[PDB]
């Protein structure tokens, strides 16, 4: 609501604001409905819809790291048939900066590689082309010197 | 650490204006009303001293500083830039004496400060001076008073004004001008042209007077200038 | 919008964001951790080993910066081994031209004064390292110093940084340690990195460990071996129970 | 002049010290430094009163203007 | 006009169509970043510093957080603002002062000093290069035949020469309470002085001081060397205003 | 010219005369040869009166600025090195017999020698100058381990005594000057309180 | 004193020659109480409100 | 005239802290939250609400190790942790009138 | 309030092809030539 300039403003968003935030505080405080709010972009919120009283325990997602990586694959796999010759631990490590999003991703692909090859086993080697796809990279083609 | 930018921040627009220096006059115009008017035997530099509580001492800083045995300056305008030129002009001042012992002239100063302020909307990495000075001095049997602009231009005036409201003391100026002045009205006269544009109560310790006649520049003690205050003097 | 592209910028709440982020990145280390006792200083680093693959021991993140002076950093490893060697660089200039080993508040005030030039222009970007300096002197006693990458430096008589800077800063606030001889010291720096430190978050670790204090003779080492074991069983010990 | 007044108010002062307020911001001085007494539980005004009247509600309108140009 | 952006304006120092410079009362706010406030009053005999001292943790060294620096023997300052920034400005200082000793052969005079902190400021004001410096020091010492003195400079430039200041976050508060304190005049001694700094800190923020919450430079015209009192002396003055 | 320096307990006992030639004109018969480096750290300058006032000048500039840094008060093996690095780097240029002596917080009265070369030794007491080269015997003789402030004032005035009565370059009045942890004690011998060894 | 004071006695202000003020503005960092403040005065002053 | 008072209810100091706790944690059943001290010298910036979250947080590790009362360390954590997030949590700004 | 009214138009997308709602079955094609500009959580996989 930090808007205040006099010719523009939009100042309708904001109201429909302060009625969420009398329905958090003031008056008989709310105690029988709980309120789970989900942003992604907490830097843009307005001071007051935050400290106590509103939202009160914050928490963060971090971003999953190596061993999360690990059980978000292995978890989206067990509805397909893949071979043991999978290792997890690999892939994981392969995969950097990837989300639960990206995670998921990556099985989609493998097993859209093993749809094309005209398998139905996922092997080691189909995820780790769906890694190379799943991952953003652009058509590179003189990545040739090494 | 680092090098230095290379390349000039003002530029031509469409116009054919070069707008930093367009706004460094804006800058001038809302610094403290300053006063100049050459009379016929001195030269009277007034200015509104700066302060807003009773708690600075106004004695610690002057508006109207000497150059030079012969030279005066105030500015209207942001008080820093004030203090870097009025160091440059003093050293000017001293290369000029000591090269051919003779107190340098001024015509000559205000054309040497002039090319330090031209000197900065051409430069690297630099904003212009963001002040006006008025110089004035007394060498050969006359007067002088200039005024070199952040532009770098300078001109030769018989009376003007700078600073807040400097439109309405050039008109005020322009009609109670009538050359042939004493020394004495100009700081009069001065001071009224202040006063045109001043609010409040003035006294020996909230302005800033400067003479420059034949015997040489010199500030006016706080005593001298309460008495021209009688409002008749 | 444009107030962060520059460490020469202001913002208009009124602080340089450049400084700030850098300060993040810090907070995104493994965590290391300094405490003075009344005659010597002990330092601990929670080294992640994040593979199988790299030597035991290896690639420490504790310098020596002269032959009475601990330097323990975090954050941004490049970054920490380049300013262990302009404090190398003037601890050896200061005994050039006063012939005697460099006093340790003075050594920080330097070295602090170098990385706060680092923040002033946009040619450059602010160091990502924040570090302890230690020292002992029988003379001054020891010191400890924390400096960071505003250019800040701070005598402590312990401190922390790194991911973990807020839950070690509790185990040192709930120690004694005015009054503790050097060797008692060490056995609860190990059980504060224990405690500190999160086996589900990170894979295991190596304890890192050094004296500087009356016990060496105003010299600074690593822990021997044997005493490091010895810490390392009183910790899990603490952690069973 | 409707309400009572001290001995010296130097109503002067307060004229000068500022230099921009409005006709209401005059009016509501005088009801503050009034209630004031009625705190004190003095029938008239006082000096002070009407001295921490005139911070209270001009000065705090009164911010600060950077003091070098 | 009234605000408007040149494009680049608020992030180089140059003009912009107003005619202010944007990123110095940018400069001006870091000084109320620190949390700190300072006030300074001069006497007829001896000028005073008193300086909020804030050690947030157990851990922290109290020894080692000072904001009163000695610059010469006959000049101390106290610093507000970042706290980087401050520490840079006053080893430069002391390099000034005893560059000064070191050519003229007259250890240098408070009036100068502050003179050129402030040009060396005002340097970064004018180049685009780089920011200007987020600190603001006041620097107090007796002059040889002016009696004492007082000093602040600002981020800009521009310093100026008081009868008594405060800088940092309750800085229009305290000039409120000094002012009063000085149309009315005393006799200003040593304990007068003292007497008035803290009483307008302590009150201004409402502590009302334990010894070991505010540390206080003095430099008399008696002993012209600059000390800080310690917790000893403090407390003295602190029952002695608990009385009166 | 000579200097002289000698360590006791308390702290040093400095002494030097006046007397600057030019040749076989003598130019000030009243100098000070005893430039105060600090607030407890002497030093004796010798050899080319020129070159040793810019070197002192020279190290008081460094050695200030250094103490206010540290809020300490400076060692005198600290202003020694600082005279070491100078007379070394310069040692085509200058030509400069220096003895810094003065009373450290942590380490007793001391004396150093700082000889033409840019050398640097500590030493019991130095010596130096012209017409030190007259008063070996004496000094090595006379002076024994310990002694008090009172057994060294009559010391060094005795040996500058005998320096002046043979060396041309030395005369006038003799400047002693004790530097103890309490301050520092200047006095001047001229006339009769000059010792007198005539025979 | 704005809202009680001159709400049960008002012929105090009129001794001193003033009329009572009309109106309150709280105003701060959120948080800090000013509907609680509210809470307070509306349990209490027993009018309309 | 028409808005006569301009009340700023600034946010909470030494004294005040500490009352504001004293209100809060006063129903909660413990063993004696002696260190009152710390808490108020840690919690700067606490607004009144911050304070009546570093009373419940310290309630809520009790639940969680499954006690029936709180101890001195419950808010000495509850301080860091609501500390840090109201920090990381956007920056509050003075409006001034 | 800079877009503050198309950028809750794209919020809206983003929130029908990755809130709760299941969904039924329909495909989405987006055609950009400026990929640069689309906010991250528009283009991560799952929605794209
Ligand atoms: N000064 C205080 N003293 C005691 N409790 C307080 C205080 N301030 C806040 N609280 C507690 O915090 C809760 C919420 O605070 P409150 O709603 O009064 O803040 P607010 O100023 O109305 O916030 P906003 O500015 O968002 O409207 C209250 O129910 C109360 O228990
Ligand atoms: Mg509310």
């Amino acid at each position: 609501k930090r808007f205040d300039s006099e010719k523009a403003g939009d100042r309708e968003v904001q109201r429909t604001m302060l009625e969420l935030l009398n329905q958090l505080d003031g008056f008989q405080p709310n105690t029988q409905v709980k309120v789970i709010a989900a942003t992604n972009r907490v830097d843009i919120l307005d001071p007051a819809l935050l400290r106590s009283g509103r939202l009160d325990r914050k928490i963060e997602f971090p971003m999953p790291n190596e061993e999360a990586r690990a059980r978000i694959m292995q978890i989206h796999s067990r509805k397909m048939n893949v071979s043991p010759d999978v290792n997890y631990e690999e892939l994981a490590r392969c995969t950097d900066d990837f989300n639960g999003a990206q995670c998921k991703a990556v099985c989609v692909e493998a097993g859209m590689i093993a749809l094309r090859r005209g398998a139905t086993e996922l092997t080691h080697e189909d995820y780790m082309e769906g890694i190379l796809e799943v991952q953003a990279k652009k058509k590179a083609n003189l990545q040739y010197y090494a | 650490a680092e090098r230095g930018y290379s390349f000039s921040l003002t530029t031509f627009s469409p116009s054919g204006k070069l707008v930093q220096i367009e706004y460094a006059l804006a800058a001038v115009a809302g610094g403290a009303p300053s006063v100049g008017i050459k009379a016929a035997n001195g030269v009277v530099l007034a200015t509104e001293k700066k302060q807003k509580s009773i708690l600075y001492d106004e004695r610690s800083v002057h508006k109207v500083e000497p150059i030079t045995k012969h030279i005066g300056l105030v500015y209207s305008g942001m008080g820093p830039d004030y203090r870097v030129l009025v160091h440059r002009a003093r050293k000017l001042a001293q290369q000029y004496y000591l090269v051919y012992q003779e107190p340098i002239p001024t015509a000559q100063l205000v054309q040497r400060v002039a090319s330090v302020m031209q000197e900065y909307t051409q430069s690297g990495g630099v904003r212009p001076f963001g002040v006006s000075l008025l110089i004035c001095g007394w060498n050969e049997g006359r007067p002088y008073l200039f005024q070199s602009d952040p532009s770098g231009a300078y001109f030769a005036w018989k009376a003007t004004a700078m600073g807040k409201n400097y439109v309405n003391g050039k008109t005020f100026l322009e009609k109670r001008y009538n050359e042939d002045l004493e020394l004495e009205d100009a700081i009069h006269t001065a001071i009224l042209t202040l006063k045109e544009s001043f609010e409040g109560q003035m006294t020996e310790d909230n302005i800033e007077v400067g003479i420059c006649n034949e015997a040489g520049f010199r500030r006016l003690t706080p005593t001298e200038v309460k008495d021209y205050l009688a409002a008749i003097a | 919008t444009g107030y962060d592209l520059s460490a020469s910028t202001f913002s208009p709440d009124g602080r340089v964001f450049q400084v700030e982020y850098a300060m993040k990145a810090v907070e995104n280390s493994s965590t290391a951790i300094g405490i003075r006792c009344k005659d010597g200083v002990v330092f601990g680093v929670e080294k992640l080993v994040l593979s199988k693959l790299y030597e035991e021991g290896s690639n420490k993140r504790l310098f020596n910066v002269d032959r009475h002076v601990g330097m323990a950093v975090a954050g941004l490893l490049a970054d920490a081994r380049s300013l262990a060697d302009i404090a190398r660089e003037e601890a050896s200039n200061f005994r050039s031209n006063f012939g005697y080993n460099i006093p340790l508040k003075h050594l920080a005030d330097r070295v602090a004064m170098y990385v706060h030039a680092y923040t002033l222009y946009s040619a450059v970007r602010p160091f990502g390292c924040s570090f302890m300096l230690g020292s002992y002197s029988v003379n001054d006693g020891a010191q400890l110093y924390m400096i960071d990458p505003s250019g800040v430096s701070y005598g402590y008589w312990g401190c922390a940084i790194g991911k973990a800077r807020q839950a070690a800063k509790t185990e040192i606030e709930k120690l004694q340690m005015k009054e503790m001889t050097c060797r008692d010291i060490v056995k609860e720096v190990a059980k504060i990195i224990y405690i500190v430190h999160d086996e589900v978050k990170d894979k295991a670790f190596e304890l890192e460990l050094s004296w500087v204090g009356e016990l060496t003779n105003g010299r600074h080492e690593i822990v021997p071996k044997d005493i490091r074991e010895e810490a390392e069983k009183y910790a899990k010990e603490s952690l069973k129970e | 002049s409707k309400m009572n007044l001290s001995e010296e108010v130097d109503l002067e002062d307060y004229v000068a010290r500022p230099d921009k307020i409005s006709g209401a911001d005059i009016n509501s001085i005088c009801q503050e430094s009034g209630m004031l007494a009625v705190r004190e539980n003095r029938y008239i005004v006082l000096a002070k009163d009407f001295e921490k009247a005139y911070k209270t509600v001009i000065k705090k309108d009164e911010q600060e203007h950077e003091f070098y140009k | 006009s009234r605000g408007s952006s040149a494009g680049f304006d608020r992030h180089i120092t140059i003009f912009s169509p107003e005619g202010r410079l944007y990123q110095v009362e940018y400069a001006f706010k870091a000084i109320n970043q620190g949390g700190l406030t300072s006030v300074a009053v001069r006497g007829k005999d001896c000028a005073v510093i008193v300086t909020q001292k804030k050690v947030p943790d157990k851990l922290l060294d109290s020894s080692t957080v000072t904001h009163l620096f000695k610059i010469t023997e006959n000049i101390g300052c106290v610093m507000t603002g970042m706290t980087a920034d401050s520490r840079s400005q006053v080893q430069r200082a002391r390099y000034e002062a005893a560059n000064w000793k070191y050519k003229y052969g007259y250890e240098i005079p408070v009036d100068m000093l502050c003179k050129r902190i402030a040009d060396i400021s005002q340097v970064y004001t004018q180049n685009a290069e780089m920011r200007p410096l987020g600190c603001c020091m006041i620097l107090i010492g007796i002059d040889e035949e002016q009696g004492p003195q007082v000093y602040k400079c600002d981020p800009a430039g521009y310093y100026c020469g008081f009868k008594a200041t405060a800088a940092g976050v309750k800085q229009t508060e305290s000039t409120s309470f000094l002012e009063k304190k000085v149309k009315k005049k005393f006799d200003w001694t040593f304990e007068q002085t003292v007497e008035t700094a803290i009483t307008c800190l302590s009150t201004v923020l409402s502590i009302d001081f334990k010894p070991s919450e505010i540390e206080v430079g003095v430099v008399t015209v008696e002993n012209p060397k600059f000390r800080i009192l310690t917790e000893a002396e403090i407390d003295a003055h602190l029952v002695a205003l608990a009385e009166r | 010219t000579t200097i002289m320096a000698v360590q006791f307990d308390g702290g040093v006992v400095l002494g030097a005369d006046s007397r600057t030639t030019t040749g076989s004109y003598i130019a000030n018969r009243v100098t000070d040869k005893l430039t105060p480096i600090h607030d407890r750290i002497f030093c004796c300058r010798s050899g080319s009166a020129a070159d040793t006032q810019a070197v002192a000048d020279a190290v008081t500039y460094q050695l200030g600025f250094h103490s206010i840094e540290l809020n300490e008060p400076p060692l005198v093996h600290t202003a020694a090195s600082l005279f070491k690095e100078m007379c070394y780097r310069y040692r085509e240029d200058l030509m400069a017999g220096i003895i810094i002596a003065g009373w450290d917080p942590q380490e007793g009265g001391q004396v150093y020698s700082v000889p033409m070369g840019g050398m640097m030794v500590r030493q019991s007491f130095a010596i130096g100058g012209s017409g030190s080269s007259y008063i070996y015997g004496y000094v090595d003789a006379t002076y024994r381990e310990g002694m008090t402030k009172e057994e060294c004032l009559q010391f060094t005035a005795n040996a500058l005594a005998l320096a002046m009565e043979r060396d041309g370059s030395s005369g006038g009045v003799i400047r002693l000057a004790a530097i103890a942890e309490s301050g520092v004690e200047r006095q001047v011998l001229l006339g009769d309180q000059i010792p007198k060894f005539a025979v | 004193e704005v809202i009680e004071l001159p709400l049960t006695n008002p012929e105090l202000f009129q001794r001193v020659g003033i009329i009572p003020p009309k109106g309150c503005l709280l105003y701060g960092p959120p948080g800090t109480g000013k509907t609680l403040l509210a809470r307070a005065v509306a349990s209490q002053l027993d009018c309309n409100f | 005239g028409r808005l006569d008072r301009k009340i700023h209810i600034d946010l909470p100091n030494e004294q005040a802290r500490l009352d504001i706790l004293k209100i809060h944690a006063g129903p909660i059943t413990k063993h004696g939250e002696i260190d009152y001290e710390a808490i108020v010298k840690l919690s700067d910036g606490f607004n009144g609400a911050d304070l009546r979250n570093v009373c419940t947080e310290a309630g809520m590790f009790a639940i969680r190790a499954d006690h029936d009362f709180v101890v001195q360390e419950d808010f000495m954590k509850a301080v860091r942790k609501v500390a840090d997030s109201k920090k990381l949590e956007s920056k509050l700004d003075y409006k001034p009138v | 309030g800079g877009d503050n009214e198309v950028q809750r138009t794209m919020l809206e997308l983003i929130n029908q092809l990755d809130g709760f709602d299941p969904r039924g079955n329909i495909k989405v094609l987006m055609a950009t030539n400026r990929p640069d500009t689309l906010d991250p959580a528009l283009m991560r996989p799952g929605r794209l």
